[PDB]
């Protein structure tokens, strides 16, 4: 679990500056840096498909153009009020951290978690039967009533 | 050849002609009587009329006989001339060897096979034993070899240049039964090898770690442990003696029965060095300087000062790049030019094999990056090179941190995943194999069914191969 | 010469590695020929392969007629070309006259040894004593005459092995007709140059050594595992 | 489903194979990161490229007994060797 | 008979393998032989082995 969130936060980090730094232009919130650095591409281990990168799909009304209200900034516009970011520098991009995390790196615990099994499964009766010593060694010990009276003991 | 010794033997004019018995006994296989009945009195022995018989034993491959020989005295380097190398690798060199030889010259090249091509080159026109011993286990005579290597000094340095060579040899596609019986050879020394470390390191670990480190003199201009890694004899390496002077060489001063995380507290609290609470086993100064010295702090440094440079490449490409450089970017290409010098030192300190690993080549390639979005970024009052500047230091930052997990495989439980993690490269490219092939075509034949001559490329490729690659991760396509 | 074969090799190892654990001296001829070369050798290896822990002890009595190079000091000599090994720590040479005279150092020797055998020290489990043990293995008129000058002194403690010249006339026979029945089957290349007037001398030395049977010892040839070295002595 | 789940099969089965060499392969791979971070006389880093300066430094200016002992000691567990090898 | 172990020996696939690459020798890498075979007038070159 702890490589899986190794490899997880490194490739999630990467794609969240990335791609908040080719949208945006000096955010100054840090709500809404967190939201869309870290947040919305763990969302993508589930499924989400990262939305504003797509420049037909994305619409001016869930902006600010400077932040006031709750909403994102908009992505920094040109002279002819249009999007600057190139479609063929953020769809691949999101294309292969879709790819990396959702594919790769959730099919590769899936692995390890197989293999972990597979090893510890012999000694996992051994290890619960000496478990076992434990809680009759505490449920034997005492001169115990049940439970909602002890108190009164 | 017994009936032919005792009809030479019973003449009663050769019974002083020993010469003549022996190489009866010679030229037959018997052991046994030339030792029972002529080396058994001590009444008339030499010690250096010894040397047609042992040329013949060589050149005849009678391995016993020359273990005769030795154990009744003979010295090799006073017998093993530049005429005796000369006479071996000339005339008693075979020729498909030799034709073997010069395909693994071509097309599997490397240090010591240039050197030995080097000296096979200068005897067909001074560690002798060695050169023997070369020929002999080219020629996979495989018993001769154990001979003369009994009686080497740097033992497992012959042992584990020779695995090397026959390991080389080995993989020449043609002739593949010489490969097998060199593959067999190879393993049986490199198992020697192993095997006589452990004792020299069972007995004492001091002097075996003094084997480890020592060149022979130009045995083959390499080192024992550099022999072993060149081979990629990672038996060797990865057995408790060798692991053990690694791992007292990584510590360095620190004593490795002390638990890590003293250590890293003991780091991040500078003036604690102080204390009781870090052995130096393996006056007060001194305890600063060795603890400042070892590779385990220096490291754990350099990796505390990455991450900080991370946040600050960070902060700077999103919340601070205006049209002149403030004061944080200016301290980023401070810290850049650092990591510039640590890469030109080591593509100094190690040539032109620098280029070898991929790591340094996307290393050298995201700093030119680097300073293409420095000279990109420069033009202000142009907000379009400005853009395209932060855009290049984008992913210019995909690739400084994805340098994070190769910089981690050092640790004992991140470590082995990570390098588990390149082995998984043939099922990633079948997959995608096969997911392009049905993508294509999918998206051909739903394109082509659906719509009319599209003529806007942009527009077929994200109907073709957009959509049916987002219907992997669950999407239905509409 | 001599044939240094893997069982007498695996012998005298044992042997060295039993005088290294109990703190023996060992006497020798100490010339650079034969046998005593390969003790010099085993002596140099166990004494590098440790070190420490009682660094043994080899004494080489020669004859001083014999060496070939001589340097007359007071000034450490440099002794290069009988020639002297290299490795017995320490030398004891006997002064006499000329050159061609063998068979001199065997009366300060064996007087040594006999001084040793009567002398006193009680710390040890031998009742005192300092004990003494001979070996013998091949052949030769002086190892002959060192066994019965042994055998003639108290505590001799004669070990002989299975295999030589000698050691196999000795070991087989455990009066005057089967000395000689052994002399020629055992040594078939030296009774012709031998007159048979010091044959019938060999034949009171030999009935001089099996006089006492009680005083000699044999390693066989079924014995030939592990720690039969240490069983003989 | 039938492409994705593959994927997963040739994951499981790759792990299964590699473990038992994947700690070699770690180990082995231990030999450069302690010879790249032992050979040079290293500070820490940030301060790194004034030490480049003293190197500037050098650009702005410019048989053995023990080995044959601990050889000859070599030759004793050779021979120990060998004899374990003739004693199986 | 599908005696596939017959096959699977390295004698056949040996033949087998020197009947695939044709005149070209076993022991020169891939690589060189398909760059010869984007580039037509390459053959005439010291990048492969005729063996
Ligand atoms: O020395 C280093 N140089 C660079 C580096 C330097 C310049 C450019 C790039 N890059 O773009 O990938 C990387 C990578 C990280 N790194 C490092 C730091 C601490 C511990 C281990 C390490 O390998
Ligand atoms: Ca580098």
């Amino acid at each position: 679990v702890f490589f899986f969130l190794f490899l997880f936060a490194v490739w999630m980090v990467a794609f969240g500056v990335a791609r908040q730094g080719i949208l945006r232009q000096n955010e100054q919130r840090w709500r809404w840096i967190f939201r869309s650095v870290i947040y919305e591409p763990y969302l993508a281990m589930f499924g989400q498909v990262p939305s504003d990168v797509d420049s037909t799909t994305y619409d001016f009304s869930h902006c600010t153009f400077s932040g006031n209200e709750s909403k994102p900034l908009c992505v920094e516009l040109d002279e002819h009020n249009l999007p600057r970011f190139p479609e063929w520098i953020t769809i691949p991009l999101v294309c292969i951290y879709m790819l990396s995390t959702n594919i790769l790196l959730v099919n590769l615990l899936v692995a390890m978690f197989g293999y972990t099994v597979g090893i510890v499964q012999e000694n996992n009766d051994q290890v619960w039967k000496f478990q076992r010593y434990f809680l009759v060694q505490e449920y034997c010990n005492r001169l115990n009533i049940p439970f909602p009276f002890v108190v009164f003991a | 050849s017994y009936a032919l010794y005792k009809a030479f033997s019973t003449n009663e004019q050769d019974k002083d002609n020993w010469n003549g018995q022996l190489k009866l006994l010679l030229e037959w296989n018997q052991l046994d009587l030339a030792s029972d009945e002529i080396f058994t009195n001590d009444r008339r022995w030499e010690s250096a009329d010894l040397q047609e018989v042992m040329f013949t034993a060589l050149i005849k491959d009678r391995p016993k006989f020359v273990r005769l020989f030795l154990e009744n005295g003979l010295n090799l380097q006073k017998f093993l001339t530049n005429e005796v190398l000369t006479e071996l690798f000339s005339t008693h060199f075979s020729t498909l060897v030799y034709r073997n030889l010069q395909i693994a010259k071509n097309s599997y090249n490397d240090a010591l096979l240039t050197f030995v091509w080097k000296l096979v080159a200068n005897f067909r026109r001074r560690h002798p034993l060695q050169a023997l011993f070369i020929w002999a286990i080219l020629q996979n005579k495989k018993e001769l070899s154990k001979v003369i290597w009994e009686q080497t000094k740097g033992c497992t340095l012959a042992a584990l240049g020779a695995s090397k060579l026959l390991k080389t040899l080995a993989k020449v596609k043609n002739d593949i039964n010489a490969a097998g019986e060199s593959e067999e050879l190879a393993n049986e020394y490199e198992t020697r090898a192993v095997e006589l470390f452990t004792e020299c390191y069972s007995n004492d670990e001091d002097l075996a770690e003094q084997l480890l480190v020592y060149s022979c003199e130009a045995w083959g201009g390499s080192n024992c442990l550099e022999l072993a890694v060149e081979a990629t004899d990672q038996h060797f390496i990865a057995q408790p003696g060798v692991q053990n002077f690694l791992s007292k060489q990584w510590y360095g001063e620190i004593s490795r029965d002390t638990k890590n995380w003293k250590i890293i507290l003991c780091l991040f609290i500078i003036p604690l060095v102080g204390c009781g609470l870090v052995s130096f086993r393996k006056k007060l100064l001194w305890y600063y300087v060795a603890f400042f010295t070892s590779p385990f702090v220096v490291f754990s440094w350099n990796v505390v000062f990455y991450i900080a440079f991370l946040l600050l490449f960070a902060y700077v490409l999103l919340m601070d790049f205006h049209s002149v450089p403030h004061t944080p970017e200016l301290i980023l290409y401070a810290l850049v030019f650092v990591l510039f010098c640590d890469e030109v030192r080591q593509w100094y300190m190690n040539g032109v094999n620098y280029f070898t690993d991929l790591w340094n080549v996307m290393d050298t390639l995201g700093l030119f990056y680097f300073i293409a979005g420095i000279v990109f970024r420069l033009h202000s009052s142009n907000k379009s090179s400005l853009y395209s500047g932060r855009v290049i230091f984008c992913l210019d930052y995909i690739i400084f941190t994805l340098r994070l997990i190769h910089i981690f495989t050092v640790s004992r439980n991140l470590g082995p995943k990570i390098i588990m993690l390149q082995r998984m490269l043939i099922d990633v490219f079948f997959f995608l194999f096969l997911f392009a092939v049905w993508m294509v075509a999918f998206g051909v034949a739903r394109q082509g069914i659906l719509r009319q001559n599209e003529q806007r490329w942009r527009w077929i490729f994200r109907s073709v191969i957009y959509e049916p690659y987002l219907a992997m991760f669950g999407q239905v396509p509409s | 010469n001599f044939a240094l074969k893997p069982r007498m090799r695996k012998i005298f190892s044992r042997l060295i590695y039993i005088a290294q654990s109990k703190g023996a001296w060992i006497l020798t001829g100490g010339t650079h020929y034969g046998l005593m070369k390969y003790i010099g050798e085993v002596v140099r290896d166990n004494t590098i392969s440790r070190n420490s822990e009682e660094n043994i002890v080899a004494i080489g009595i020669a004859a001083w007629g014999m060496v070939s190079n001589r340097d007359t000091l007071i000034d450490e000599g440099h002794f290069s070309a009988y020639i002297l090994d290299n490795n017995h720590t320490h030398l004891l040479l006997v002064d006499n006259g000329c050159h061609g005279h063998p068979t001199v150092e065997a009366k300060l020797r064996n007087q040594l040894e006999k001084y040793i055998s009567e002398r006193t020290s009680q710390d040890s489990n031998y009742g005192g004593k300092i004990p003494i043990v001979c070996f013998a293995q091949g052949g030769g008129r002086e190892t002959l005459k060192a066994i019965n000058t042994s055998v003639k002194s108290k505590i001799p403690c004669v070990v002989v092995e299975g295999s030589g010249q000698i050691a196999d006339v000795i070991a087989s026979l455990v009066t005057s007709s089967m000395v000689k029945e052994k002399l020629v089957r055992f040594l078939p290349r030296t009774v012709s140059r031998l007159p048979e007037e010091e044959i019938e001398s060999w034949i009171k030395w030999l009935k001089e050594i099996l006089e006492s049977s009680h005083l000699l010892t044999v390693i066989k040839m079924e014995e030939a595992g592990d720690e039969i070295v240490s069983n003989a002595i | 489903i039938l492409l994705v789940n593959l994927l997963v099969a040739m994951f499981g089965y790759t792990v299964g194979i590699v473990q038992e060499n994947n700690d070699q392969v770690w180990k082995f791979q231990r030999y450069f990161l302690v010879q790249e971070y032992c050979n040079r006389l290293n500070i820490p880093f940030p301060f790194v490229v004034f030490a480049y300066f003293y190197m500037v430094v050098k650009k702005c200016f410019k048989f053995r007994n023990e080995d044959n002992e601990t050889l000859a000691w070599e030759g004793v567990m050779k021979e120990n060797y060998l004899v374990k090898i003739n004693t199986k």
